[PDB]
RNA sequence: UAGUAUCUGUUCUUAUCAGUUUAAUAUCUGAUUCCUCGAGGA
RNA sequence: UGAAGCUUUCAUACU
């Protein structure tokens, strides 16, 4: 499977320089008789493949190392150690709204089986 | 609790064979022996020679 | 007897297949069954808050249907809760007075402070009746949709 | 074990001798063996069928799979609700992909097997997401028609 | 009448060798203070 | 899974 990772890879990299987005250079390869299943959405691998073009378009970021240099990540730990603390409260709060959701999905269910079903009105 | 005298005497029991073929494992009377060679642990032995 | 154990052989001899034993007769085999072989062959093979506190008015609803192509709107007041209202499909079988003729399906919407509306369905299979995948409540407006 | 195919789905029609007459076309089938059962005294629907080779036994897995047989589904092998009478032609896989119409799984669903032949039992279990999903199975798949197969989808525990 | 067969009952230290005999067993013949609750077992 | 032998005061059947 190196191989076809390697290729979603060089489409992924190659579709990131586009300036639009029908007009990419994986666009004119597919009339040039070259075969590439996974531009399609239909395959299971698009999925993988939309990702690694975000991560390749997120790799050409101004602050992603292009024309800057991060400074907050790569010279301080406490910002780290910060950006981390505030993940653990973002993966709590989502913890938290999926157990609230939860709860909610439970008291319907017990809420639509305790219900009368037999008081039918047609109006 | 112990088995009968009879059982103990009747069935060749009280007499144990020995193979080395079988880690020098040790069996009870003629019948139990004979079928012994053809049982697994035998045939487990027997491989280990090839 | 009734116990499997005894049978009747093709000479005709009974038979104690527990004990492999052959009796003359039943008196015989009534012996062997108190003797100390077949006790020891027998030893052997011995080893409703929520439904109570639900307030019922009955209030007039307000369903309006309309035939879509690729839907029905009941239009509910505010129950101020969190409890979604629920759609289920069931049958005509079970009635309070129990009509006869009585061969089709009824799509019902109920919720807690509300009546539950039902609509008949001729069709077989036209759309789906689960809750969570084409259905909708706006709590904002309260407006629910299914289709 | 390799060698022999689990066969499941016999109806009272097939016989010890008659699978191996119909799996001789696909292979040299040399011993076919059926479990009696101890109350009724028949075979309980599941046999296996030992030929010489696996390559036989694979031919027999892979064209003999959900057959119709004496009425009933017929399928060769390699040797909280809950599903009751389900066809033995369908994998763990398949089951996940027939319940996914319906409602999420929480995770891989599980078949209970016998102890002798270990192919299928005859029942299954199940468990959803939610609630609603087991409603819906309930509702609708407790009763569809799987591959000549009458399914039914029950509870497995509730509270009053 | 007196022969056989089938049920019931009994059926001989989980201590060691040698001899007769046996297909092999089996059978027969000889040798090898302490614990427990006054009593029992080894 | 299995090995039911030997004996008599039994008792019961067939020659
Ligand atoms: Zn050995
Ligand atoms: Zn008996």
């Amino acid at each position: 499977s190196a191989f076809d990772l390697d290729v979603v890879k060089l489409t992924a990299q190659f579709v990131a320089r586009n300036g639009r987005q029908f007009l990419t250079q994986l666009m004119q390869k597919e009339q040039r008789n070259y075969q590439f299943d996974f531009l399609r959405p239909q395959h299971s691998l698009f999925n993988y493949f939309t990702k690694l073009v975000e991560q390749y378009t997120k790799i050409l970021i101004p602050p992603k190392g292009l024309f800057s240099k991060l400074k907050k990540e790569a010279e301080n730990p406490r910002e780290v150690l910060d950006q981390v603390c505030y993940r653990v409260e973002w993966a709590k709060f989502q913890e938290r709204e999926r157990k609230k959701e939860e709860e909610e999905k439970e008291k319907e269910r017990v809420a639509y089986a305790q219900i009368d079903w037999h008081d039918f009105v047609v109006v | 609790k112990p088995i009968p005298y009879w059982l103990y005497k009747l069935h060749g029991l009280n007499i144990n064979y020995n193979c080395e073929i079988c880690g020098n494992y040790t069996y009870r009377g003629p019948k139990a022996f004979q079928r012994h060679f053809a049982e697994w642990r035998h045939a487990h032995g027997m491989r280990c020679l090839g | 007897n009734k116990d499997p154990y005894f049978m009747k052989n093709h000479l005709g001899s009974y038979e104690c297949k527990l004990c492999l034993t052959l009796h003359n007769n039943e008196g015989s085999y009534l012996a062997h069954t108190q003797g100390k072989k077949h006790q020891t062959n027998l030893a052997r093979r011995a080893a409703v808050e929520v439904k109570k506190f639900v307030k019922i008015g009955r209030p007039g609803y307000k369903v309006t249907k309309q035939r879509d192509s690729e839907l029905f709107q009941i239009d509910y007041p505010e129950i101020a809760e969190g409890i979604m209202p629920r759609h289920r499909f069931m049958s005509a079988y079970e009635q309070r007075i129990e009509p006869p003729d009585r061969r089709w399906q009824y799509l019902l919407m109920a919720a807690e402070p509300y009546e539950t509306i039902a609509f008949k369905v001729p069709s077989r299979e036209i759309d789906k009746a689960e809750g969570k995948f084409w259905t909708h409540w706006n709590r904002e407006t309260k407006q629910f949709f299914l289709q | 074990q390799d060698a022999t195919v689990y066969v499941g789905g016999l109806d009272e029609k097939v016989s010890e001798p008659l699978l191996w007459e119909l799996f001789l076309q696909a292979g040299p089938v040399v011993n076919t063996h059926m479990p009696k059962d101890r109350v009724t005294g028949q075979h309980q629907g599941y046999g296996f069928v030992e030929f010489l080779s696996e390559e036989d036994a694979d031919y027999a897995i892979k064209i003999m799979n959900m057959i119709k047989l004496y009425g009933k589904p017929i399928r060769v092998n390699k040797a909280n609700i809950f599903i009751g009478n389900l066809d033995p032609e369908i994998d763990e896989k398949l089951l996940y992909d027939t319940f996914s119409a319906f409602g999420v799984i929480l995770q891989t669903p599980k078949i209970m097997r016998d102890p002798d032949t270990g192919n299928s039992k005859g029942y299954a279990f199940i468990n959803f997401a939610s609630f609603d999903a087991s409603d819906a199975a309930i509702e609708a798949m407790n009763g569809q028609y799987l591959c000549n197969r009458p399914i039914t989808v029950s509870y497995a525990f509730k509270k009053d």
